[PDB]
């Protein structure tokens, strides 16, 4: 097996991109 | 009558614009995908109607069915799924508007639907509209249920044929899997020129093009190989590129003028290392995408027999010269004699005796290629490494460390077709320049398949290319085997077509 | 001297082959990367020597220094890091082999080293070799401590000598990988569409032409994938993207190369308002992820000029093109629409003359407007700024604005006075699109060699119904320039196109 080389992403954690978001809604009490 | 349909619908849509009814509205606020709608509400009982939930969906009408005067069903499709729209006038915003929209809509139209989840008494999940909006009319009669039309109007193929989308999802999954595999091994994804002063790295007839401000011809690349090796001289030990290559040649079941390959180069690896990495990558890719190592394939299409192709590692290996001697039933010359005219004549006689055709020029490399295609490649059903090609057919591959006249090369064949080519890289600049000079002498003599000499590449090797192994894979051919396609046009969104 | 160096070293390496010493061995088994070696053994104290640990590493010799007759130091480099080789005669396999290997090696050679971790009394982490193997000699004098043209014509020398160069190409790869993760996570399908077309489309550019021999027809290298992507949305693939090469047959300058990389994506049921929000989230998130913050230093005129901090903190500023241009000019503009009209064109021509804004022929309404926007609006766009609502005459594939007559639902994102994104609600009415194509065909015959060809195949696809859709394109090379503090596009292309020497 070939020698280990760390990924260029750093190797810490998988990339988790920030995504667009939507403010939640609460139901009409009436 | 399709022509009459288009004239009539076009006039009707033009009338809607005149009347200010906006048949191409700018924005419709889709709330939920059809897929999520089906998942969220499949649990409903027949007859249910969730009057408190309202949602907006959109898609293309594939069917329209009236049921009495106050009820109409639309088969709404998108994302590879379908949802019934059950439009009854009792739930619509108003009876006058209900009549008006239903008279407007036709099969093929894109629509937005605002309404409630429900289930019919017969148990079909439905959305019950308060309002339907025409988003984009279809001016033509949508077809229902040759191959040229599917490839010349791929959007019609996608609308009609659910399997087509799935093939291109699989193709994308293959490429994304390969990037993940190599990124995890510490490779850097790079981009190298697609326009070159000297095409190289493969045997191919190139496209030529003129750059005006520079007043000089450029060639579209046939492979990125020589640039990647210069980057390894530059100290980037592991590089890869998934990108387009170009060949100015013929079109058939396994060739298109533009096609996609992955090449990678790995410092301090040899071709033994690359066989193990190939086995791990290819078997892991098949299992991840299909769920098992065994894939069904119809080499002759659905009209013929199918075979399970077994990708369980290790793959079979055969050595080209030894296996050819078995297939021919005769001893071939010693491999250190493969550069002689005596060996060329022996191969020429064998091709004549076996009725293996080889058009001129009848060079040793071309006669060997024809013999290998006839006698070895046809036995490679399951993934099979063909190894240790003669140097005379591998001008960029390093000489074999123990077999004189051979190289450290392999090709991976599946179902009789090449999917990978790889070798320990030739990194001795004197020997590489000598092989290029032989190529250039053959090119000047009339052999169009010979490579151009690349002086800048040979100079780069003079600065020291570490021992290295490189690899290329034809992505389209891999997508063919993983989609049960025997025609490359099935895995190209817009294949090149005779006009 | 460098010519003499090469002849002498080539002759020495040839003699190694004759003597059976194999100067290009097939395989050396590296145990550990230089980066991992440093991380594992940086903890050693000065004077440490781990005689029980034997490792194999490899790299390129960047310096060779003899210290008396029994000690030689090699500066071994790889992966952007360095490791001293402290070769002591007493720790080598034998004194005779020690003399032999040291007389063989030169600066620039690729070597493999088998030895123990150690640290000198001066505190320098080292490997102490039992055996060194020549893996690939450098036949030339390797340069030291360059000139811009040589750096681009021999990029491998630039990568060997200048650590900052590798870092720029790592950043470029991170940009692309970030964009794919963002679009994949939003449900987009990554697609590949033809790079050779009978009719180039989707942008304003002069194409490359090439000939296909079997089909006996000319083909054009693509200038944009845009029309293919919209046909796939007609086909029901709601979200598609492609990061790939485009081609323009023009001149070379600080922001222009004949081939370059873009990302385009198309999103059914979005409009350009949705795409501004997505652009702000993608670009700000990418900048913070790659650089660690929203603020980036940039030298628009290179290191000899002033630098500015560019602030990517969202939301980005928005300006409307025509109304902001009218404020910068101090005067109202004539209204434009789909048709070129000489009265309006003359007024804009007069404005450019009075303001000394150059416009080479043809001085069309769209080109004169573009030059005015470049002089008065783009120059104010230091932080990322959306310029919005372009006139229809500038935007033949953009949908008409739903509330502003004669404008379109378009934006461009400018950073440091340069365009990085172009996007719009897509025109999806086939009759209107055919009409705009007919206007482009007229302007081509009148002298505009960048004007679009009519594409009847694409108009036919629109007749089957393209859903309301918004699409977007980003110049990847320009983004890479801003995130690597490069003001020359050649800094972010591994092998930039170069005039023949
Ligand atoms: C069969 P053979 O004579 O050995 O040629 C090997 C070459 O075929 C290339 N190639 C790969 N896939 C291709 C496809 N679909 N259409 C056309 N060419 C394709 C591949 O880069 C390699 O350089
Ligand atoms: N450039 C080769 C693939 C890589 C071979 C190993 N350096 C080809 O076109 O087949
Ligand atoms: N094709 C455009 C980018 C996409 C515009 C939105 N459809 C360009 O070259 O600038
Ligand atoms: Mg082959
Ligand atoms: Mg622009």
């Amino acid at each position: 097996p070939m020698y280990q080389v760390k990924p260029y992403h750093g190797g810490g954690a998988p990339l988790r991109v920030e995504l667009p978001t939507c403010m939640y809604r609460l139901p009409n009490v009436h | 009558d399709p022509n009459q349909y288009y004239k009539i619908r076009s006039q009707a849509i033009h009338q809607l614009k005149v009347n200010g009814e906006d048949p191409y509205p700018h924005k419709f606020h889709v709330d939920i995908s059809l897929t999520d709608f089906i998942q969220k509400y499949s649990h409903l009982q027949p007859g249910d109607h969730l009057t408190d939930i309202t949602l907006k969906v959109a898609g293309r009408i594939h069917a329209k069915r009236a049921s009495g005067g106050k009820l109409i069903f639309y088969d709404l499709r998108g994302e590879g799924v379908k949802l019934q729209v059950m439009a009854n006038s009792r739930n619509y915003k108003s009876e006058e508007e209900f009549i008006h929209i239903n008279n407007k809509l036709r099969r093929g139209d894109i629509i937005g639907v605002q309404g409630n989840p429900g289930k019919t008494k017969k148990g079909e999940l439905s959305i019950i509209p308060y309002e339907i909006t025409l988003l984009s009319p279809c001016l033509h009669m949508l077809p229902h249920l040759d191959k040229e039309t599917r490839y010349r109007q791929r959007y019609l193929d996608l609308i009609l044929n659910d399997f087509v989308r799935q093939k291109f999802i699989i193709r994308s999954k293959i490429i994304t899997y390969i990037r993940s595999f190599l990124d995890e091994l510490g490779f850097l994804e790079i981009e190298t020129p697609m326009m070159n002063i000297i095409p190289g790295g493969a045997v191919a007839k190139p496209f030529i093009t003129y750059h005006n401000e520079l007043d000089m011809n450029l060639y579209m690349r046939i492979a990125p190989e020589l640039y990647h090796k210069m980057l390894v001289v530059g100290g980037i030990d592991r590089v890869y590129e998934i990108g387009r290559q170009f060949r100015n040649e013929g079109i058939d079941l396994t060739h298109n003028p533009e096609f996609t390959t992955c090449e990678f180069y790995m410092a301090y690896a040899d071709y033994h290392d690359l066989m193990e990495i190939t086995e791990k990558m290819v078997s892991g890719m098949v299992k991840h995408i299909t769920g098992s190592y065994k894939v069904t394939y119809h080499p002759d299409g659905p009209e013929g027999q199918a075979y399970d192709v077994d990708f369980t590692p290790p793959f079979r290996r055969i050595n080209m010269v030894e296996e050819l001697e078995k297939a021919l039933g005769m001893k071939l010359p010693e491999t250190n004699l493969f550069e002689t005219e005596e060996t060329r004549k022996i191969l020429d006689d064998i091709c004549v005796a076996k009725a293996v055709e080889c058009p001129p020029p009848r060079t040793t490399a071309r006669l060997l290629d024809k013999l290998v295609g006839e006698f070895l490649e046809v036995t490679c059903i399951n993934p099979t490494f063909i190894c240790d090609h003669p140097q005379i057919m591998s001008p960029l591959a390093k000489w074999h460390r123990s077999k004189e006249g051979l190289t450290e090369r392999f090709e991976l064949f599946v179902m009789k077709k090449e999917i990978c080519n790889a070798y320990t890289e030739l990194n001795d600049p004197m020997r590489q320049r000598q092989l290029f000079e032989e190529q250039a002498k053959a090119k000047a003599a009339g052999d169009d398949e010979a490579m151009f000499i690349d002086e800048n590449f040979c100079t780069a090797l003079e600065y020291g290319l570490p021992p290295t192994a490189g690899w290329g894979m034809g992505i389209d051919r891999v997508a063919m085997f993983l989609t049960d396609s025997n025609n490359i046009k099935e895995v190209l969104l817009f294949p090149a077509m005779k006009p």
